[PDB]
């Protein structure tokens, strides 16, 4: 064939820390369908938000929002525990259907997104250029976030994993260091603050 | 391994 319908930009959702996780890659031929399981960031999360995005940037915020919806009723469980199946399906007329289903509870929500939504030709052309120009920074952003999300989880298990020795003072002190590093944007400072936390958590 | 949705 010399011509074909593709979806012109990557489509995905926003994941923990403000990142775009892609479900359908740009220039994928339509119709097409892909699913991916996600879970919860923290303990006892009963409600998740599915925020649909079109674009190539690693920062969710830099992509074109296509819509969103909530999925509630999830049994409050430990992080990583819920299995939220996310499905993106683009039919031959270009209509996008997005659904999220929590496997344990059976709770499902969905949204339908008109084919005309999203960025236009010139917009699409900018998006690709701006993504390739910023490839280096988006990648360092994506690492930052992976490092932050680890730091974050470490803060939450270290607080739960607290009679411990009368020395745990320096831990509560190393927690404040880490909580502060996680707010900045220097991947290495965050890991260093984690390293300091491991080294005073030996008695734990 | 599964990525995480935003949290509250």
């Amino acid at each position: 064939v010399l011509l074909l319908d593709v979806t012109p930009l990557s489509l995905g959702i926003e994941t923990m820390g403000g990142v775009m996780t892609t479900l359908i890659a740009k220039n994928t031929t339509i119709p097409t369908k892909h699913s991916q399981v996600f879970s919860t960031a923290e303990d006892n999360q009963s409600a998740v938000t599915i925020h649909v995005l079109q674009g190539e940037r690693k920062r969710a915020a830099d992509n074109k929002s296509l819509g969103q919806f909530n999925l509630d009723g999830i049994n409050p469980a430990p992080r990583g525990m819920p299995q939220i199946e996310v499905t993106f399906d683009i039919d031959a007329d270009g209509i996008l259907h997005v659904s999220a289903k929590d496997k344990n509870s059976g709770k499902e929500q969905k949204i339908t997104i008109k084919a005309s939504s999203g960025l236009n030709e010139d917009e699409i052309q900018k998006m690709v250029r701006d993504a390739e120009a910023n490839a280096e920074a988006d990648r360092k952003f994506e690492e930052l976030v992976q490092t932050r999300n680890q730091g974050d989880h470490l803060l939450h298990s270290t607080r739960k994993q607290v009679l411990p020795a009368d020395d745990k003072t320096a831990i509560e002190s190393a927690l404040t260091a880490l909580e502060t590093a996680l707010k900045g944007e220097d991947k290495a400072a965050i890991e260093a603050k984690m390293q300091e936390l491991a080294q005073v958590s030996q008695k734990l | 391994k599964p990525p995480y949705l935003p949290r509250p």
